[PDB]
RNA sequence: CCGGAGCGAAAGCGUUUGCCAAGAACGUUUUCAUUAAUCAAGAACGAAAGUCGGAGGUUCGAAGACGAUCAGAUACCGUCGUAGUUCCGACCGUAAACGAUGCCGACCCGCGAUCCGGCGGCGUUUGACCCGCCGGGCAGCGUUGCGGGAAACCACGAGUCUCUGGGCUCCGGGGGGAGUAUGGUUGCAAAGCUGAAACUUAAAGGAAUUGACGGAAGGGCACCACCAGGAGUG
């Protein structure tokens, strides 16, 4: 790696290396929409949900704090917007 | 052995001490 | 108290001792097979001679 | 002249670990430098393993094991003939003789 | 001046039916006398007899200890007073490069026998384990600790003597133990190492020679 | 104890095959009763080979013919090396009176190593930097 | 079990369980918005030994007694054994307290493992295991180190210093006298910190090479050596 292209990288690198360290940082997590298979209203939950989410005025729990990801309980769809 | 050389002047400047505290 | 049994060398080990003047071998009796036992041998020995060892009881540790 | 890249011992990260007693002297030697020797032999040498078999009771008792976990100082172990000096590049071998 | 084994009489010990050798062996003491007895001489006597020697075929790196508990006519009754296993067997157990989980606890049985039970487990290498160390956390061996200690206060505090005798000779809760800490961390030698008999209840004729009837 | 067929009457042999000397213990089952004990040094006049394996054999020949006389057949050995805080490896005694048991027309059985192991042991003799010499 | 493994600012830290407070790393599209780095005189902690007042005192064991060994042996070895060794409260603030290597930050080789957190992937087993990636940490090998250095050796840099400058604290100036004298200061004491001079000396010392030597290891060879013997000699 003598002459190595630091202005256009791959992106399988930006996104293999750390957050902080990319050309320009940008961050690993994203927002999703939680669908409740009980109801039909649709939340937004972070990634690292960080927080017990419940479905505002109900009583099913959407996701569960961890280390990382939030763990969504089962049946609970989502998908990623951007 | 430096480890005596120290204990010996230790017990030198012990005496020292005795025979100057006596004087005073 | 044990009889004077007589054993036959099966194969020479090779000289030992301090100043080499034993030759530890291992012997093999001819009544019974039942034993085997190294013995320290103080003199030239051929191959297949026969000794009599009194003991036949302790070893010689190599 | 600093004769070992490890000290003599193996210690990373530490300050001070629990001192054992040697075995054949009972010198006080670190746990991580003392060099031990986990000898496992049967209780019945094998000048006496056909008569403790002629002599046994049962028909297939295997004899058991003696587990002796010895600690040698460097002194010990060095006189004893359990280690022995090296060349100065024969010093990294670390793996132990077959 | 005279022999002292002139006055030593024999006596054949014998184990309950919770083994399938009755006969164990024979002891020796004095007859009786001056104010002595040869009775109560023979009624604190500890015989460590191998499980092997009592069983038709079972293993043999458990120990049995027997206490005589009364003697009936030239052949003394004995009972259990403690299993322990063969130091060749707790020393080839204890490997490097894993961890061991001990767990001891002070359970009585339905009648009142006080006894002491001593596990140890160790972690089982997968068989494609490419990595040396076997370790678990130190909370993992919490879990498994835990898990012992409340299989074997189970299994010991709704049973009497007998039955964790016959829980004792083949290692049943040395199984379920490993069974349940499958989910945990999967271990590999778990065995119920020693078994002591601290407090023993009053000593009554019926329950002895209920064992032995 | 008359026994049909001349059954083996197992007695417990404790070997405390340590150095300096040899003790060749035969007990009953429960070890209460000493059958016979012989040591090394009983069997010798120097004091520097009572733990030769020549001693021991004498010990071991000496209470072999004592456990006959009274009715013992079979022998379980227990060794016993010194243990506790001191070293606990056999003496030179241990092989050598434990083969001359069996070779004296006795029985063996279930062999065993009874050493006293601390799980923490006590200061040693010897101070921290041990017995040199 | 127990590892060139973990944690802690160091010293140091290994049975189970409970309680109290604290901490690193990781995760975050949370918050404050320069609050930072290193830091004289100050301050906390600080192995072992030692001191003071109680409790305790199993082992070990300074001192001491005795038995050996020796020309002598108040040593090495052995048998007994005091203070100590353990705990509580209060002092001393010393170690080969060592990685003999201050702390913060930037750039700088490769590879395979290891501990912790996170992410992804295909199966096996009731989380465990297998294959990669990211951050942090204890280390290792190949570097025959792109470089450095008097070598040895150094990628926890000892690299990016004559092509000499990121910030800051402590600290060295030939070897002895000497960590001594005196003064100040601290302490119950032992002692700690601070600390010279007269005088004396041409070397002291670092790394490596060759040789010699070893009551160091391995491998070999002759009766000017020995074993077994023959002649003796004295
Ligand atoms: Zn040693």
């Amino acid at each position: 790696p003598l002459a190595k292209d630091l202005l256009h990288p791959t992106p399988e690198e930006e996104r293999r290396r750390h957050k902080k360290k990319r050309l320009v940082q940008s961050p690993n997590s994203y927002f999703m929409d939680v669908k409740c298979p009980g109801c039909y209203k649709i939340t937004t939950v972070f990634s690292h949900a960080q927080t017990v989410v419940l479905c505002v005025g109900c009583s099913t729990v959407l996701c569960q704090p961890t280390g990382g990801k939030a763990r969504l309980t089962e049946g609970c769809s989502f998908r990623r917007k951007q | 052995r430096a480890k005596w050389r120290k204990k010996r002047m230790r017990r030198l400047k012990r005496k020292r001490r005795k025979m100057r505290q006596r004087s005073k | 108290v044990q009889p004077i049994k007589l054993a036959r060398v099966t194969k020479v080990l090779g000289r030992t001792g301090s100043q080499g003047q034993c030759t530890q071998v291992r012997v093999e009796f001819m009544d019974d097979s039942n034993r085997s036992i190294i013995r320290n041998v103080k003199g030239p020995v051929r191959e297949g001679d026969v000794l009599t060892l009194l003991e036949s009881e302790r070893e010689a540790r190599r | 002249t600093k004769k070992r890249r490890n000290n003599g011992r193996a210690k990373k990260g530490r300050g001070h670990v629990q001192p054992i007693r040697c075995t054949n002297c009972a010198r006080c030697v670190p746990k991580d430098k003392a060099i031990k020797k986990f000898v496992i032999r049967n209780i019945v040498e094998a000048a006496a393993v056909r008569d403790i078999s002629e002599a046994s009771v049962f028909d297939s008792y295997v004899l058991p094991k003696l587990y002796v976990k010895l600690h040698y100082c460097v002194s010990c172990a060095i006189h004893s003939k359990v280690v022995r000096n090296r060349s100065r590049e024969a010093r990294k071998d670390r793996t132990p003789p077959p | 001046i005279v022999d002292p084994f002139s006055k030593k009489d024999w006596y054949d010990v014998k184990a309950p039916a919770m083994f399938n050798i009755r006969n164990l062996g024979k002891t020796l003491v004095t007859r009786t006398q001056g104010t002595r007895i040869a009775s109560d001489g023979l009624k604190g006597r500890v015989f460590e007899v191998s499980l092997a020697d009592l069983q038709n075929d079972e293993v043999a790196f458990r120990k049995f200890k027997l206490v005589t508990e009364d003697v009936q006519g030239k052949n003394c009754l004995t009972n259990f007073h403690g299993m322990d296993l063969t130091r060749d067997k707790m020393c080839s157990m204890v490997k490097k490069w894993q961890t061991m989980i001990e767990a001891h606890v002070d359970v009585k049985t339905t009648d009142g026998y006080l006894l002491r039970l001593f596990c140890v487990g160790f972690t089982k290498k997968r068989t494609n384990q490419i990595r040396k160390t076997s370790y678990a956390q130190h909370q993992q061996v919490r879990q498994i600790r835990k898990k012992m200690m409340e299989i074997m206060t189970r299994e010991v505090q709704t049973n009497d003597l007998k039955e964790v005798v016959n829980k004792l000779i083949p290692d049943s809760v040395g199984k379920d133990i490993e069974k349940a800490c499958q989910s945990i961390y999967p271990l590999h030698d778990v065995y119920v190492r020693k078994v002591k008999m601290l407090k023993k209840p009053k000593f009554e004729l019926g329950k002895l020679m209920e064992l032995h009837g | 104890p008359q026994v049909a067929e001349g059954e083996n009457v197992f007695g417990v042999c404790h070997i405390f095959a340590s150095f300096n000397d040899t003790f060749v213990h035969v007990t009953d089952l429960s070890g209460k009763e000493t059958i016979c004990r012989v040591t090394g040094g009983m069997k010798v006049k120097a004091d520097r080979d009572e733990s030769s394996p020549y001693a021991a054999m004498l010990a071991a020949q000496d209470v072999a013919q004592k456990c006959k006389e009274l009715g013992i057949t079979a022998l379980h050995i227990k060794l016993r090396a010194t243990g506790g805080n001191r070293t606990k490896t056999p003496g030179p005694g241990a092989q050598s009176a434990l083969r001359a048991l069996a070779r004296s027309g006795m029985k063996i059985g279930r062999i065993e190593d009874v050493t006293p192991i601390p799980s923490d042991s006590t200061r040693r003799k010897g101070g921290r930097r041990g017995r040199r010499l």
